[PDB]
């Protein structure tokens, strides 16, 4: 959200924006979408609905990256009526959707019908470090030296004159 | 019994002689000078040495030509200005080694005590270190064959004490010091797998040729020991020593941050005195 | 008393499993970060003087 | 003049040129040379001296020096030496030869 | 060119012509808890309260009837 | 609050042990072990004024104890309590959460792996709260490394010491690299 | 003694020095309390000097 900056013109400007944004993650499909439009003037009424119509259905995405970001194990019950989607075949199918994405690390198995995933984030941290933070060296230390030519040449622009 | 050697460039300086006093003859042979020096700690100390006509025979090695008095008058009125070096040894400045050598050697090891040889070169093109320090020791060899002189290897430094940096350094003024940095590491970091290279290059290629053409006891016992311990790095397979480059890579991102921000801090004079000189010289320029 | 930091260890539940494992290289990120907050105020500052001097 | 002033600003485009390769092979060899005259009075600076005492700074980078002979010298500082060894009352070591200051010693 | 910011800043009197000082006051009712008090605390503190202003916003009253329903 | 030894009844804003009543939240949430075993456990200053109430000495000890089965049977006065106050109401949902994840974290620091048997025991609370707890935890929370459920317990890896005593400074070397870009944008105008 | 190589001599006609450490002898009889030898020629420590 808005943390670190504080002027009260962005603060008016996203005074509607900040109750559908805070519903972003939570991400309760039959009420947020009634909470779009219901006050939707101005942002609904800024053009063509397209980036919001695409976000109606990216609740469920984002809220099973926020499932993601929550255990492995799929159950029937308990996490497929969490995410309000009741059925088999859609949890594994739209899983399987943000399986087909690369953004996750999964594990599709089919030992007795449940399906697991490794859910490893574990960063590179004794996880090849040296070809890791390796382009890290190289894309950083052209900036800081890049920014030494950029402390070279302006003083050649003092010393000109002169 | 003795580990090392230190021979200062002085007698060198002196082999530069021998190759001043020849007189253009046609002969530039060997030319043995009386090695001078410090036996006396357990590192040996060359200070000075001067040089004695010696002539061999061209078809006949084993004809060799000293003397003792001049060893015993130009020694003497040596030890008559300087007793705080005695003899110790010999060199020949030819590249090889002879088979009279061990006879000419002989005569320093009777008159002299346990005498050593330097092999120097007549020109100075090998980048390598020209002075080799080699021991008079008879070995006893593990396949029987009898006792000789053998000339192992000694380590050799080649230091000057005082005054002869002094002399050399004006004499020269082209080498550079020390100078850590860029520059002194990062030439040796040029030619230093030239160094190796020419080394090993010159090295294996007549090995490899005194392989299949050579006999005579090459020292074939320690081509074992050799080749052994050759085999000791056989291609490391690097999996514990990945956590070595991050350990040499994080000490690396060190030297980032350091080399990022403290040349930061050095553009902070920069870019104030950039504007604040020019634009106040500008605006009470007019 | 691992909670104290009396010495090097950490305990479980589950497998009853003990690992006793240390960091001896304490004094790098120290003085890496201390050196990089101090020269913070030395750029903020520079900002200060040259956002002084052009506007 | 006009079409004229192109090939002939073209040799002084060339004679700037050449001041480009000049200005490097000057840039890299002074501070060679800047280390060389740094590193040789460096090491004009031994550590087997004498030390003597302060008295009086008369003026800037010039003083005189109390030896431990008690006669009184006037010897011109090393520039690199900042105001902080001018104090009056100080433990100063000069050359035993050079008579120059190296470093003071802490009382 | 800035003049750009002229337009868009003729939207912002229209926003600020949608509600005049009704948002500022009300919205003050929040800030008046809420002013001098790190902002960056108040999303973390807005975003756990938001997620239970819905529901199950104090609940730790409800936990001692969990332990023995639980 | 450390001038407590020279802090008297000041009627004219506050009495002394209302001033220790309102001093032992913000050591009682804001302080670890090592700050409350230094300052106040050591300190004899709430040793004396311990004794006036009960409540106080089971909220340091049985806290600083990690008894969580009675500390969340109390901790409902410290709700009801914390709330209906002058100064001390409108974060009252922040004491609450905050000094959640500071226990949690009190445990989860001393521990590697833990079965939920005996976290819920330890709790006194079902596991379905404890489920949602520390999966808002991660992101929301952002106490640790990514918990699993595959063995239906409490893993944690944490390599916080090693490589991340390192890559806290990342952070800083970006915003001092955007810093030099506004250096950069200083140049020539 | 400042540096432990390098340290103050006094000297028994009176003038104050300060000398090296030659590379034969140790640290041993180089502690403070201890006087010394020393040459005119690098202000070098051949051994010490034994009171009496």
């Amino acid at each position: 959200d808005r943390l670190q900056f504080r002027q009260p013109s962005l603060k008016r400007s996203l005074m509607p924006y900040f109750l559908l944004t805070q519903a972003v993650r939570t991400g309760n499909l039959a009420k947020f979408n009634q909470v779009l439009d219901q006050f939707g003037e101005k942002f609904q009424a800024d053009g063509t609905y397209t980036l919001i119509i695409r976000l109606r259905h990216n609740v469920i995405k984002t809220g099973v990256r926020m499932i993601s970001l929550s255990y492995s194990r799929i159950s029937l019950a308990d996490i497929a009526q969490k995410l309000q989607l009741d059925s088999p075949e859609d949890a594994e199918f739209i899983v399987a959707k943000a399986i087909r994405d690369g953004v996750i690390e999964a594990s599709i198995n089919h030992e007795k019908g449940y399906v697991q995933s490794k859910e490893m984030i574990d960063i590179y941290s004794t996880r090849e470090p040296q070809l890791a933070f390796h382009q890290r060296i190289s894309f950083c230390l052209d900036i800081h030296n890049m920014s030494v030519k950029a402390m070279r040449f302006p003083p050649k622009s003092y010393n000109k004159d002169l | 019994a003795v580990q090392k050697v230190v021979v200062h460039p002085l007698v060198l300086l002196s082999v530069v002689d021998h190759f001043n006093r020849i007189g253009k003859v046609g002969n530039q042979k060997r030319v043995v000078g009386v090695l001078l020096g410090s036996w006396q700690k357990k590192v040996l100390d060359v200070s000075n040495s001067f040089a004695v006509p010696f002539d061999e025979d061209d078809k006949d090695d084993s004809v060799w030509f000293l003397d003792h008095d001049y060893l015993e008058n130009m020694y003497g009125m040596f030890k008559k200005v300087n007793a705080r070096e005695r003899i110790v040894g010999w060199y020949h400045t030819g590249p090889k080694l002879h088979k009279n050598d061990i006879a000419i050697n002989e005569l320093m090891k009777r008159y002299c005590p346990n005498s050593v040889l330097v092999i120097i070169d007549v020109k100075p093109k090998d980048l390598g270190l020209p002075t080799e320090a080699y021991i008079s020791v008879e070995e006893v060899h593990d396949d029987g064959t009898p006792t000789s002189k053998t000339f192992e290897h000694v380590t050799s430094e080649i230091g000057a004490e005082e005054a002869e940096e002094v002399g050399v350094e004006h004499l020269l003024r082209d080498i550079k010091d020390t100078t850590v940095g860029t520059l002194s590491q990062r030439i040796t970091n040029q030619v230093h797998g030239l160094k190796g290279l020419n080394s090993k290059l010159l090295d294996i290629r007549s090995y490899l040729e005194k392989v299949a053409t050579g006999k005579l006891p090459i020292n074939h016992q320690i081509i074992y020991q050799l080749q052994d311990v050759f085999n000791l790095l056989p291609d490391v397979s690097l999996q514990e020593f990945v956590k070595a480059f991050y350990l040499k890579t994080n000490d690396q991102m060190v030297v980032v941050y350091l080399a990022s921000l403290i040349r930061s801090v050095v553009a902070l004079h920069n870019l104030i005195n950039n504007k604040i000189a020019n634009r106040d010289a500008e605006k009470k320029e007019g | 008393m691992i909670l104290d930091k009396k010495f090097h260890g950490i305990l479980d539940q589950g497998e009853g499993v003990l690992i006793i494992f240390d960091e001896p290289p304490v004094d790098k990120t120290y003085e890496a970060a201390l050196e990089t907050i101090q020269n913070m105020s030395k750029v903020v500052d520079s900002l200060y003087n040259k956002a002084k001097k052009l506007t | 003049d006009l079409y004229s002033r192109y090939k002939k600003l073209q040799q002084e485009l060339e004679f700037l040129e050449v001041q480009e390769e000049y200005i490097k092979d000057e840039q890299k060899n002074l501070k060679k040379e800047f280390l060389h005259a740094q590193e040789e009075v460096k090491r004009i600076q031994s550590i087997p001296l004498v030390i003597g005492q302060f008295l009086e700074a008369v003026d800037q980078n010039t003083a005189i020096v109390g030896s431990t002979t008690g006669s009184n010298y006037y010897v011109r500082i090393l520039s690199t030496i900042d105001r902080e060894l001018l104090k009056p009352n100080a433990s100063v070591a000069l050359h035993k030869h050079s008579n120059a200051l190296v470093d003071v010693l802490p009382p | 060119m800035s003049e750009k910011k002229q337009p868009v800043d003729l939207g912002l009197l229209e926003e600020d012509d949608e509600f005049e000082e009704f948002p500022a006051e009300d919205w003050a009712g929040l800030d008046e808890d809420e002013d001098a008090h790190v902002w960056e605390d108040n999303w973390d503190d807005d975003n756990v309260e938001d997620d239970f202003s819905n529901q199950l916003r104090a609940e730790l009253e409800k936990h001692g009837y969990k332990m023995e329903t639980s | 609050f450390l001038d407590t030894v020279s802090t008297f009844t000041s009627y004219e804003l506050m009495d002394y042990k209302t001033f220790v009543t309102y001093t032992v939240y913000v050591s009682m949430i804001a302080l670890e072990r090592p700050d409350l075993r230094e300052k106040v456990i050591k300190g004899a200053e709430i040793l004396e004024v311990l004794h006036s109430l009960p409540a106080v000495r089971q909220y340091l000890f049985s806290l600083y104890e990690c008894r969580y089965s009675v500390f969340f049977q109390s901790l409902a006065v410290v709700e009801q309590e914390m709330k209906k106050d002058w100064l001390f109401a409108p974060h009252y949902r922040y004491y609450v959460r905050e000094m959640r994840i500071h226990a949690y974290s009190q445990l989860l620091e001393s521990y590697r792996s833990l079965t939920l048997g005996y976290m819920a025991e330890a709790f006194g609370v079902g596991v379905e709260f404890i489920d949602q707890e520390l999966s808002r935890f991660i992101a929301a929370g952002r106490l640790h490394c990514k918990i699993d459920k595959v063995n239906e317990i409490v893993e944690t890896n944490r390599p916080d010491s090693k490589n991340w005593q390192y890559q806290e400074t990342i952070k800083k070397g970006d915003l001092l690299l955007n810093r030099v870009q506004k250096l950069s944008r200083v140049i020539n105008m | 003694q400042l540096t432990e190589e390098k340290f103050i001599v006094k000297a028994t006609n009176g003038p104050r020095y300060v000398v090296g450490c030659r590379r034969q002898l140790d640290k041993s009889k180089l502690k403070p309390g201890t006087r010394v030898a020393l040459d005119m020629t690098t202000l070098t420590i051949m051994r010490y000097l034994p009171r009496e």
